[PDB]
């Protein structure tokens, strides 16, 4: 519940290296959900 | 014809279904099945016939 708070937040990886988490799961999970509800969720923009 | 009962079933679907009597428009059962990704184009195709 209180980790719902960094899922949106622009460093969410700042101490784990793996930077491509917010991608991976975009990817992985988009076709079923949407490339818009996940963006929303990770707080990533596609058109950037 | 498995994956279709477990779609009906999913609140997604259901959530699609505005008509209050259940039936949903041939346009939008369509349009579930885009949402799920699941089956593909031809395969919404027989299942609307």
């Amino acid at each position: 519940q209180w980790d719902r708070l960094v899922l949106n937040t622009p460093s969410f990886p700042s101490n784990y290296w793996d930077k491509f988490v917010k991608r991976k799961v975009l990817d992985k999970h988009g076709d079923i959900f949407g490339r818009e509800r996940i963006a929303e969720l990770l707080g990533m923009d596609l058109a950037s | 014809f498995l994956k279709l009962k477990d779609i009906v079933g999913s609140e997604a679907f259901q959530d699609y279904v505005t008509d209050p009597r259940g039936l949903i428009s041939k346009k939008d059962f369509q349009k579930a099945m885009d949402s799920q990704k699941q089956f593909t184009g031809p395969e919404i195709q027989f299942l609307l016939s």
